[PDB]
């Protein structure tokens, strides 16, 4: 069944600051103290960061374009954030990857699925049990011609109803293949990304193949007791954030403890200091002047200059 | 799964399954003697063993005996124009074996299908159903029965005791596709028993290189494979069946030097090896 | 479709000495599949030699035979108080009809005892008078009514007994039922029995009414 | 160990019908190939049925082609023959067998059967149980022979199937002779069966014959007198 509902207000999206975060391990190479520069699609330090709500009335799920490599962020404790659909047609006529972290399986299947223009899901909590149940399964209408198919085992999970944890995702579809980079961490502060530095280890390297070119995130709803309008324009649930980046070619410097874990990162084309500290392979610049780069003034325009003849050639 | 299995469709309606993200062995297929013909075309039958693949396209069907060898590139025939119709580049195998005692019924057997006549000819993997009554006279057809109108269908009507040509004999064809994409098919690759301690060549997981072998005390994280050193070289890697980290360290080399005073005071000399403890000198 | 004929019908042998079993396929494209089996009156099949050549466990060394083609024939080597039974052939879509064993033994002379109706029998309305051949060796002869010096036929029944172990003999018994309407009537009843054996047909006649 | 257990089977009046089954226990049920047969009283093995792993693909003999369904399913590990439109023909007792599966690349069954169950009795007839009815069969004067005798019984309108019998609570055989049962006009089962035993020995030991009836449990024991 496809539902289009929306109640939800009018405003303009938020951004923030990207900060020191994004950070994940580009190879499955150990290295102990050592100083290793990479270059790869990484989110730039400080990027514009895009900002989305789903507080009670907001349930902000546009359709995304999907550039190259995409940074997520989800603070939440009511999970309503369950998984994400990638595409270029996001119809029949086209493959898509869906990914489905619903309340006792997480699903990837890649298929030319039939997506409603607004999937989601839904919990039914009856108060004769007291237990959360997901009545609504509303993201497409039909599935055929599957190719890749993949179930974790399944893991039962609580579905409660209200930004304690934090979920950090990194999605790069490159070379036929689509990596997913995971790091789970517990988040003190309940409106923002926190400061600190984390690194993000690979999860799992499906072979997917196919341009994905617009992403969109899938979220659920927790209608229990508080909506007495109909299955089209009364919701209810709880409050949910998740930020969407973009990746760069970027060059970094990475730094490698004696455990082999990631702690520091340094975003080589963001500032004097950082180029110089990337040029060094060091995090500590002595006192002094170093050369670092060149600059070129790049050109503004492009001319043109041929001969005012236009009788054509005798090619006939 | 799908071989094992009782149902084989009807040649002019064949079923096709998909085969990938898993490890083919047909060595084993190969060495096992129940099947009375295998023939390959584009690729040996000892070598898929050792070939990765994107997709495997399992055709199965029944056909008599006498006519196995329709099912080749290049070949005419009833079942090659009507039926069922292969490429001439057709990359794969073609295998057929004895099922006489498993797909006949008395009086002739007429679960089983095939089309005997069409309009047009059939193009490489095209397969069609139809039910329109075939015309080939002055007659009404295609709705109508009249004179000389038949329908485009026939049964083979396999009897339990027939000819060899005439006996139902159970052909898989497996199709294979070399197209540019991520390989999800492959032969199943093989391990030794680990030695440590001793100069001895290592392929693990693709990494390949010559060294010793000996038991670490660094900790990867669970994800990593092997380790580097400063200048980009390999010194540590994890074992893909027991999950354990190993240092390795080049075997022991170094120069030779020949001490000696001159040939003319004395023909004694001395052999120095640079780097090396004496128990590995010979 | 194949039928498989049993050759010879009956064989009759001595407790020692061999012989063979042969069979006919009508249509001989088995490629040398086929089964034996042996099985006693009383109990299920016993199985002896699959493929024709090979033999199964538990099946003693002297089961042992061969054939190629449409003349499938199979050899014991020795025998035994044992082959009491019936061999039956197995191709995988046909059976044989069977053939009996029986141990040989000198000629005997049959005993014939006749027993008319009882008074418990003749207020019934049936009258059955049973003619019993007892001690009878070997298995081929006839059976005769005599009614009113008058021979008759396909009103009668006559049943045979499996051969006894301890001595190797069997017995026969013959029933004629008839209403008591027709019984009364006649006054002589007399069986004839023949026999190849026998220097001449035994007839043994009976008067109705007891004394 | 591994047996095959029959259930079903008796009586039936021709034109009905019936369910025939058969349990397993000790084997892998569902691997293997099942066949159904038969075997006529005082005839050869007739073979019946076949059926596949599933239980969808048979091929019924043309005895027993139309009227006959056998199914097999896997979990409740039995396996089913049902019968409709019996005829008077299809008298015997019927057995199930295997199928020699090799377990290979391919199952490829070998047509031959390994083990052999515990099969029933199936008779179809127009008649219905009756009481048997008995008489003693006692040589008189002129009748015996020599000083050993044979003493016996004959019994009538036995229609149900067959019965058993013994004398002095079978504490002596001398040589019991079976006689199994014949088959007459109208659908009777009769036997004779008779003991040799001297006949100068009646007078010290009370000779009696039990006819012991198991169908409809109408046990009778007769007294037999020297005339
Ligand atoms: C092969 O010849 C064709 C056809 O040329 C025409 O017919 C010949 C028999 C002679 O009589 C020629 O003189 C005559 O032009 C050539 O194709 C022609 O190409 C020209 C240039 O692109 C086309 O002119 C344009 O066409 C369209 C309108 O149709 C507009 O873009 C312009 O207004 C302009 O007229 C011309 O239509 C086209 N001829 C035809 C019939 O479609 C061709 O160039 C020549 N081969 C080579 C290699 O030069
Ligand atoms: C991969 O698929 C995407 C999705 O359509 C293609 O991107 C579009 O390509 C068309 C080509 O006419 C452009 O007009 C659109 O603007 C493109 N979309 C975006 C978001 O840039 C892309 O071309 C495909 N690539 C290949 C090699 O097939
Ligand atoms: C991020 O985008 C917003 C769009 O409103 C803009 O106001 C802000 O300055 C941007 N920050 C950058 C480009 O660093
Ligand atoms: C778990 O698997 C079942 C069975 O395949 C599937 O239908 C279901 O979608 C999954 N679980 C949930 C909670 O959706
Ligand atoms: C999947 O395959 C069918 C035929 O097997 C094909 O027609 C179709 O285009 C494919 N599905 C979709 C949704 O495009
Ligand atoms: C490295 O790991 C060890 C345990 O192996 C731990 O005790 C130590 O604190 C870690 N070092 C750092 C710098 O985190
Ligand atoms: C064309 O070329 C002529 C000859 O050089 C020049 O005089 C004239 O200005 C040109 N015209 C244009 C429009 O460029
Ligand atoms: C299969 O993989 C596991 C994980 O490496 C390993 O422990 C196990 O021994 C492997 N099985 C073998 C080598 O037979
Ligand atoms: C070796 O020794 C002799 C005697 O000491 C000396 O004269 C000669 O030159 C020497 N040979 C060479 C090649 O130096
Ligand atoms: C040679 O090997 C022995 C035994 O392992 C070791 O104790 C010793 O230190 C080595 N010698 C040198 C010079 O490294």
């Amino acid at each position: 069944q496809c539902v289009n509902l929306t109640t939800r207000t009018q405003l303009p999206p938020a951004y923030t600051n990207s900060f020191t975060r994004g950070v994940y391990y580009p190879d499955k190479v150990f290295r102990s103290s050592v100083l290793h520069s990479t270059q790869d699609l990484f989110l730039p330090f400080f990027s514009n960061v895009t900002w989305f709500h789903a507080i009670h009335k907001r349930f902000d799920n546009p359709v995304l374009p999907f550039n190259d490599g995409v940074y997520f962020a989800s603070t939440e404790k009511s999970n309503i954030i369950r998984g994400w659909i990638f595409g270029t047609t996001l119809d029949s006529k086209t493959q898509s990857l869906l990914i489905v972290n619903n309340a006792t399986n997480v699903v990837i299947k890649v298929c030319e699925f039939q997506f409603c223009n607004d999937p989601f899901l839904g919990v039914y909590y009856h108060k004769n049990n007291k237990s959360w149940m997901e009545s609504e399964f509303r993201v497409y209408s039909s599935a055929n011609n599957c190719t890749f198919e993949y179930v974790s085992q399944p893991f039962l999970m609580d579905l409660e109803g209200k930004f304690k944890n934090l979920r950090e995702f990194v999605f790069k579809n490159i070379d036929g293949y689509f990596k997913i980079y995971s790091k789970h961490t517990p988040i003190n502060l309940v409106r923002d990304l926190p400061q600190g530095f984390s690194a993000l280890e690979p999860l799992v390297d499906l072979p997917i193949g196919i341009n994905i070119t617009r992403f969109q995130t899938l979220l659920a709803l927790h209608r229990s007791y508080l909506t007495p309008g109909d299955s089209s324009s009364g919701w209810t649930a709880g409050a949910a954030a998740y930020y969407v980046g973009y990746l760069q070619p970027r060059t970094f410097l990475l730094k490698y403890n004696e455990n082999g874990t990631i702690t520091d990162a340094v975003d080589c084309a963001l500032d004097p200091l950082s180029e110089t500290k990337c040029t060094l392979k060091s995090f500590t610049v002595e006192k002094g002047i170093y050369q670092t780069s060149n600059f070129r003034v790049q050109p503004t325009e492009s001319i043109v200059r041929f001969p005012n003849i236009t009788n054509l050639c005798p090619f006939g | 799964e799908v071989f094992n299995a009782t149902r084989f469709a009807s040649v002019y309606a064949w079923n096709r399954k998909r085969i990938s993200n898993c490890v083919a062995d047909y060595s084993v297929l190969y060495n096992s003697a129940s099947f009375s013909t295998f023939k390959c075309y584009g690729v040996s039958p000892t070598k898929l063993n050792d070939l990765c693949f994107t997709n495997v396209y399992a055709d199965s069907f029944v056909i008599r005996g006498d006519e196995v060898r329709q099912i080749a590139p290049g070949q005419t025939g009833k079942i090659a124009d009507y039926n069922y119709k292969l490429p001439d580049d057709f990359t794969g195998c073609v295998i057929a074996w004895n099922s006489n005692n498993l797909d006949s019924k008395v009086g002739g057997n007429y679960n089983y299908l095939y089309r005997l006549f069409r309009k047009s000819n059939l193009k490489p993997f095209e397969r069609d159903i139809s039910t329109e009554i075939y015309q080939a006279g002055s007659t009404p057809c295609n709705g109508v029965e009249g004179f000389n109108c038949y329908f485009p269908l026939q049964s083979y009507g396999f009897q339990p005791t027939n000819g060899v040509g005439y006996q139902p004999y159970r052909v898989v064809v497996l199709s294979f596709e070399l197209l540019h994409a991520p390989a999800t098919v492959c032969g199943p690759k093989k391990s030794t028993n680990l030695v440590k301690n001793k100069c001895v060549n290592f392929n693990f997981n693709g990494l390949t290189g010559t060294g010793v072998l000996t038991e670490s005390n660094k900790k990867f994280l669970p994800f990593q494979q092997f380790g580097r050193d400063i200048a980009d070289t390999t010194d540590a890697v994890r074992d893909p069946q027991t999950l354990e980290i190993l240092d390795i360290t080049p075997c022991s080399f170094g120069g030779v030097s020949v001490i000696t005073p001159g040939t003319n005071t004395s023909n004694q000399v001395a052999v120095l090896y640079q780097d090396v403890n004496c128990t590995e000198v010979p | 479709e194949i039928v498989m004929t049993q050759s010879p019908g009956t064989l009759s042998l001595s407790p020692g000495e061999r012989a063979t079993l042969s069979c006919r396929a009508s249509q001989s494209d088995s490629s040398n599949s086929l089964a034996w089996y042996q099985q006693e009156p009383g109990q299920a099949p016993r199985l002896l030699i699959h493929d024709a050549s090979s033999r199964a466990t538990g099946i003693p060394d002297r089961f042992s035979g061969s054939g190629s083609g449409t003349d499938f024939t199979l050899i014991i080597s020795r025998l035994e108080p044992e082959d009491f039974a019936v061999y039956y052939c197995q191709l995988y879509g046909s059976f044989g009809q069977g053939t009996r064993l029986e141990i040989k033994r000198t000629v005997a002379a049959p005993s014939v005892f006749i027993f008319p109706p009882s008074d418990e029998q003749l207020k019934s309305g049936t009258a059955s008078v049973v003619c019993l051949l007892n001690n009878f060796y070997p298995r081929e002869a006839k059976v005769q009514w005599k009614v009113d010096n008058a021979l008759q036929s396909g009103n009668s029944q006559e049943s045979v007994t499996e051969q006894d172990s301890k001595d190797s003999t069997y017995s026969l018994s013959s029933t004629l039922t008839l209403s008591k309407a027709d019984y009364e009537k006649h006054k002589v009843y007399a069986c004839e029995v023949t026999h190849q054996g026998l220097s001449s047909p035994v007839t043994k006649s009976f008067n109705r009414g007891e004394c | 160990e591994v047996q095959l257990v029959e259930s079903g089977g008796g009586l039936v009046q021709p034109g009905g019908s019936l369910r025939l089954s058969c349990a397993a226990s000790g084997f892998t049920f569902s691997g293997y190939w099942m066949h159904w047969v038969r075997q006529a009283p005082g005839k050869g093995l007739v073979w019946v049925s076949r059926v596949n792993r599933d239980g969808s693909d048979a091929d019924y003999a043309d005895s027993v082609k139309g009227r006959f369904t056998i199914s097999k399913d896997n979990a409740k590990n039995t396996l089913f023959l049902q019968m409709n439109s019996l005829r008077t023909e299809d008298t015997a007792v019927y057995y199930c067998v295997r199928e020699a599966t090799t377990f290979g690349v391919i199952i490829m069954p070998e047509w031959y059967f390994d083990l052999w169950g515990r099969g029933t009795l199936v008779t179809v007839s127009s008649a219905s149980t009756k009481g048997p009815s008995v008489f003693p069969l006692a040589p008189s004067s002129k009748s015996t022979s020599g000083g050993t005798a044979a003493l016996g019984c004959l019994v009538k309108d036995y229609f149900p199937e067959p019965v058993t019998v013994s004398w002095n609570s079978g504490a002596l055989t001398s040589g019991v002779h079976t006689f199994p049962a014949v088959l007459q006009s109208s659908g009777l089962y009769s036997l004779s069966s008779v003991v040799t035993v001297p006949s100068s020995s009646l007078g010290t030991q009370t000779y009696i014959c039990n006819v012991n009836h198991k169908p409809s449990n109408t046990k009778v024991d007769k007294r037999v007198e020297p005339k």
